[PDB]
């Protein structure tokens, strides 16, 4: 996943 | 690991330990195993009681009500444009009898609703798909006087709007009892007659009943306005207790039920005839 | 929040611990399914509710 | 194509469900909040504020300002009750329309302690002692001071502190009572009697009003939301 | 020891001081003392005027008389002060205005008189009209100024459907707006019960759904005074005693200056 | 942890602390607990106020509108081939009364739409499944003059196209107020009459109304062209406030509503008769 | 739009299934349990208690 | 982005902290469900909005 | 067969929704952009340019 | 491949950064939804496209 | 962070900087803000242009 | 994920 | 997740  | 205990091998005995004799007067059951009275071999036991836990004994939807509701032109006579059912498991017998193996219970309740419809008249055109409103009316809330009065606005009561032909509707309800467990049996009254009462009606109440309205009612209506042909529907309600705890076991009902109390009336002869010495 | 537990396998394919997964989707516990991983107990409170419980090899009335 | 199987309940609409749905006006620039005085977090905060009880619902008094006034006087019959009331806070007609009774009428069950505060509105020269009592249910409703004083009670001495509070402790068999009237969950009786009498000097009014207030204590809660019978709409 | 009591108070604002020796403590509505708009809650961008002591001072309205048949009185704020010194001038010269208030209601009698007044401060006090037409009370009738209005014991519908009065018809046990008077105690309030006290003091923050608004179009607070227990004295049947209302603007700020608003009242 | 406070054990008292006496003139409620006036035992309290939070009190879809729309041959008379509803919670009473326990509110709004249809004529053939367009027209956008004019192109207004028989449609809307909270009560006018006005109509406006068009309208139509038989439908709209904050509590409405303001007219006698000394 | 494919069994109701469903009375304050004597965990506990046999089912 | 919280369990099966999982699928917060994990407050601003709040054992009017 | 339950809103079309859908011309070789002068990022940029007011809307 | 971003919250429940999750299911970017996390720019190319841009306090014609 | 710029507080002026005069002949729009021609207070601006992006 |  |  990749939180921004 | 849930298997029952293994049988131990045991051989002959000649002793002062006498497990076969007992005195049932004490109120106790003699805990014998086959190796107390016969020679046994060792058996590694793999059977389990997985299917007779309280949860597995009750884990089935059981039919508790069939509610009939019509969709036709509002005439001036008595019609069934909406129907009300007082929530209970005592209108049918099968789930009632299983719950009544116990005096008290605590559980959450799953309700599943199966809805079926049919035409009644050979033909006055047809009908477009119906939507049903099942509104829960708790003790104290206003009950509908007609199928479209203001109570159906349901601002606080919960309602299900079910579309015909969709999968059966389903909801869960928490443990909603006023006490710490539900009482399947209540040996008492809701009122007591006092010596100073003006008349005997004041303290009179039904034996073994508790509150008057109990859990309230389900009010069911077809939301659609009527078609020219009449359509009759039935809502069948299935209850399944889940997350179940039960206390104080009881003999099961052995003669037909006669009302919501323990009263009996007919078929008080459950046992058949068999000779004392006939296999 | 996935709970993973073992299944008790009955018939076995000609292929071990097989697991299954559960996630609760609702805040209210009444919405939950039943886990059916239920423990049992001793029947003694019904079969032997005696103040002095005696051993089965000894006489019940002494 | 993740393989899926639809369960019972699919496509129903439960009006108490709690699900997400697409936003019809996306990326709207919402006006931020400001700090308005008076924010409420729980409906029970409103049931804890004293509101005045319509104690006098006699024929000519109900639905007038006089339903709030109970007359005390120095010539009252001292053996008779000043007022009598059942502890059914959402149902008894004197309690059902107070702020406490209006909030409980949206719930099916209630539990907790309640407090009744009475205000004396006579002149400063009037004195008196009053017994206000609570009888847990199950016996004959008090008709005399002699019976009322055997239950929970407060003897109020009138004086500079104008008001007196009686707390009706939660004393119940069930863990929650019903908000409708039911004998299985009945709550008991409140009665009030003169302990001595109102005494006034000359040139002073011999009659005066007493006003009464009710609110919930901090152990009070309600459950099972339901519609009220207090509002309707005709076709 | 030296003697401070919650019955004896002095209030000083601008060039005006009030003393009372028979108070019953004082209420700060919703626990909020008035304050100016903070920069992070600000909305009009022009620099506000803050007249300070010229407008935040006690103005006494005309006295009303409480007799045995009085049903009650009501005033709206800022309307009751629209003609008060430089508060009224700033109110009408500016599109926007914001203010909190200290309200001090005065009623003394004697140790042989009895009666109790309920003094309620109500945010957005909408009142009911006199006819079949809904929301029809006119601007001039909804805004009586310092004169205030009165309550009635019953709904008297205006029937001259030809030249309708377009007035409010506030029925007292319904608080003039369709709710029961007994529940008005959820609003900030005090009671002047003559055996106990001779005044009520209530401090009101500005309450609205906006940080600042038009004072000419909108009243933020209503003051309702109703006899909870009627006036009585000795054995006389026509006792009357004065009720005087003194109100002071607090933390007044105004935005949007231009020519003066001149409403048509008559 | 959300339980209410425990009851403390307390015993006899003979002292100068007198919690039972107070002065309600101050404007305060006496915060007594049972242990201030009677002897209490210790009780570990487990009840909570979980169901009376502002969110749980409003967390129900409440019916706010029933919109009727027909699908039949466009004749020259007045028909209901499309319908418009000005968005409001004041056409019904139940949700209106719960919101009006408060002066101001701030919330997002969930709308769920239940659609039902029926035939009206005994038979002129049948109808194929209908699709409904519910278009939101904000204040200022062009309103439709016929069921298929250009406004239904909906390039910027949001529309829902609902297919009959599908699960009820549902959308959420943000807090869209022009102020920092919604005003449930507005003691004022949208205009002021000035002395220099040419006539009295210029500054006249309705008491307690704010904007004219408020939130706009929902325009509903059946997208299908007509069948030979006429089909009537009703769209029922359910509103649920979510993510709710409320300010300044008010007495609840005690006499019937008479319009969108606070006006009253009949049944101004809510309390029944009961003797002063009758239990 | 997660792509999904409905399998056989979709929309049936099996009365012995075991699934979740929405709670109709959310946030209800449930009454806690108390320790009642006599709790039963398995139906076989009842079959282990001696009960009296109707051994004589002759006519009369 | 899954949030995992504890359920407050009412009836217990004869089987501890049971959790439930939530994921928000939409960018606009108006689309979100309600978390119903709501805090409460003190009624004092309504029950005791007095400038000098006095203790209940002391006289209200001194 | 992941067990699923369809909620309200299922199968509706909201014209302001924002979802994925299958691409009808897969693997298309898109023409890359070039730097055209005059790019606009927000409609409010156009409201900030002075435009001439039709101040005189008298009859003629 | 889940992207987690913050929502800009409008109305707040009486309960912080609330996040939402996105996964693209298709290979072609035309299938994607819009992220609506859009940056802006300076209007100068339209409001001040002058060869010598002058400061607003100075005379426009010198 | 997407809010529009804050209004700065500004007071009286008596100077040779004249932002109110300009020459639209150049083809440019005068970038004034209210604090160039009136006295303003400080306002922490929270509005954004989220809904008028392309 | 984030347990709370 | 939590295996049991
Ligand atoms: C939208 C549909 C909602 C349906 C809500 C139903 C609420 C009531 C559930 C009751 C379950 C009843 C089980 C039986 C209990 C009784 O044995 C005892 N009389 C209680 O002491
Ligand atoms: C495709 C369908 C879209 C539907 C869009 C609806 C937008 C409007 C939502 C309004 C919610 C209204 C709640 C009430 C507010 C009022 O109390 C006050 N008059 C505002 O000051
Ligand atoms: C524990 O839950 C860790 C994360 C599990 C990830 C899979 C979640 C599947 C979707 C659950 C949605 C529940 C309703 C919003
Ligand atoms: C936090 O979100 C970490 C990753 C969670 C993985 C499960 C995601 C389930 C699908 C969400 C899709 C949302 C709409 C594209
Ligand atoms: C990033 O994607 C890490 C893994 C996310 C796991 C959840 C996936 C949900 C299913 C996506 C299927 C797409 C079509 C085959």
């Amino acid at each position: 996943i990749s939180e921004v | 690991q849930d298997s029952l205990p293994d049988t131990k091998a045991s051989g002959p005995a000649h002793s002062k330990e006498v497990p076969a004799l007992t005195a049932v007067e004490t109120g106790a059951t003699n805990p014998l195993a086959p190796s107390d009275t016969v020679q046994t071999r060792h058996v590694v036991q793999r059977r389990s009681r997985s299917e007779s836990t309280i949860e597995s004994f009750f884990a089935r939807g059981a039919c508790v009500a069939i509610i009939e509701v019509d969709n036709e032109q509002p005439t001036t006579r008595a019609q069934k444009l909406f129907a009300m059912w007082r929530i209970t498991y005592k209108d049918t017998v099968q789930l009632r009898r299983k719950l009544e193996f116990f005096t008290y219970s605590r559980f959450d309740m799953e309700f599943t609703f199966v809805v079926t419809a049919n035409f009644t008249n050979a033909n006055n055109g047809h009908a477009l798909n119906q939507v049903y409103q099942i509104m829960y009316i708790p003790p104290g809330a206003p009950t509908p006087k007609s199928w479209d009065d203001y109570t159906w606005q349901t601002s606080s009561n919960p309602s299900i709007f079910y579309t015909y032909g969709a999968a059966p509707a389903r909801i869960s309800v928490p443990y909603v009892g006023l006490a710490n467990a539900y009482s399947h049996f209540y040996d008492g009254f809701a009122k007591v007659p006092l010596k100073t009462d003006a008349n005997d009606q004041i303290g009179d109440s039904l034996y073994s009943a508790m509150t008057v309205d109990d859990f309230g009612v389900l009010a069911v209506r077809v939301v659609n306005d009527h078609n020219p042909t009449k359509v009759t529907s039935k809502v069948r309600i299935y209850m399944k207790p889940k997350h179940v705890r039960v206390w104080c076991p009881r003999p099961p009902r052995a003669v037909p039920y006669y009302g919501p109390g323990v009263d009996y009336r007919n078929n008080l002869d459950p046992l058949s005839e068999k000779g004392l010495t006939t296999y | 929040g996935a709970q993973v537990s073992s299944q008790k396998v009955g018939a076995h394919e000609n292929s071990s611990t097989i697991n299954y997964t559960t996630i609760n989707y609702y805040k209210d516990s009444a919405s939950n399914a039943a886990s059916k991983q239920d423990y049992s107990q001793d029947p003694s409170k019904f079969t032997e509710p005696l103040k002095d419980v005696l051993i089965k090899t000894a006489p019940a009335l002494n | 194509g993740l393989p899926v199987l639809n369960t019972p309940g699919s496509n129903q609409y439960l009006t108490s469900d709690n699900h997400q749905s697409p936003c019809a006006i996306p990326e709207f620039d919402v006006t931020p909040p400001i700090d308005i005085p008076g924010e409420v977090k729980n409906m029970m905060e409103l049931a804890e504020i004293d509101t005045m009880i319509p104690l006098n619902l006699e024929s000519t008094k109900r639905n007038t300002m006089d339903m709030y006034r109970v007359t005390l006087s120095d010539s009252a019959d001292l053996s008779q009750p000043i007022l009598c009331l059942s502890l059914s806070p959402a149902f008894d007609p004197r309690l059902s329309h107070t702020m406490l009774g209006e909030v409980l009428n949206y719930y099916t069950h209630w539990a907790g302690s309640l407090k009744f505060t009475f205000l004396f509105c006579g002149s400063m020269m009037a004195t008196g002692k009053i017994l206000v009592a609570y009888a847990p249910p199950g016996a004959q409703p008090p008709t005399s001071r002699k019976e009322a004083m055997l239950g929970t009670h407060v003897i109020w001495d009138l004086g500079l502190q104008s008001s007196c509070t009686m707390v009706v402790p939660w004393i119940s068999n069930v863990t929650y009572r019903q908000t409708t009237q039911d004998s299985f969950t009945e709550g008991g009786y409140i009665s009030m009697f003169y302990q001595t009498r109102i005494v006034v000097p000359l040139s002073t009014p011999k009659s005066m009003s007493m006003l009464g207030f009710v609110s919930a204590c901090n152990d009070f809660s309600v459950r099972l939301l339901r519609d009220t019978t207090h509002i309707s709409q005709s076709a | 020891a030296c003697g401070y009591s919650d019955r004896v108070l002095q209030l000083t604002l601008g060039n005006s001081t009030i003393t009372t020796q028979e108070a019953a403590n004082s209420v700060v509505a919703y626990g909020r003392w008035p304050e100016f708009i903070r920069d992070d809650e600000a909305n009009p961008v022009d620099q506000p005027t803050e007249p300070d002591v010229a407008t935040c001072r006690f103005y006494t309205l005309d006295t009303v008389m409480w007799g045995k048949e009085s049903k009650g009185w009501w005033w709206k704020l800022p309307d009751a002060l629209r003609d008060m010194g430089l508060f009224g001038q700033n109110m009408y010269y500016h599109y926007l205005g914001r203010s909190g208030y200290t309200v001090h209601v005065q009623c003394n009698a004697s140790k042989f008189h009895q009666g109790a007044l309920g003094v309620f401060a109500i945010p957005e006090y909408c009142l009911a009209g006199d006819s079949d037409k809904q929301r029809y009370t006119s601007y001039a009738n909804a805004n009586p100024g310092e004169r205030g209005g009165k309550f009635y014991s019953q709904f008297n519908k205006d029937n001259a459907v030809t030249s309708p009065k377009r007035e409010f018809c506030p029925v007292d046990y319904l608080l003039g707006c369709g709710v029961l008077l007994g529940n008005a105690f959820v609003y900030p309030h005090q009671i002047i019960n003559l055996r106990t006290n001779n005044s009520a003091t209530i401090v009101l923050p500005y309450v609205n759904a906006l940080a600042i608004d038009s004072m000419v179009k909108h009243n933020n607070w209503g003051i309702a005074i109703l006899p909870l227990s009627p006036l009585d004295f000795a054995q006389d049947s026509s006792v009357e005693i004065p009720i005087t209302v003194t109100i002071a603007p607090m933390c007044s700020e105004f935005n949007g200056l231009r020519n003066v608003t001149a409403p048509k009242f008559q």
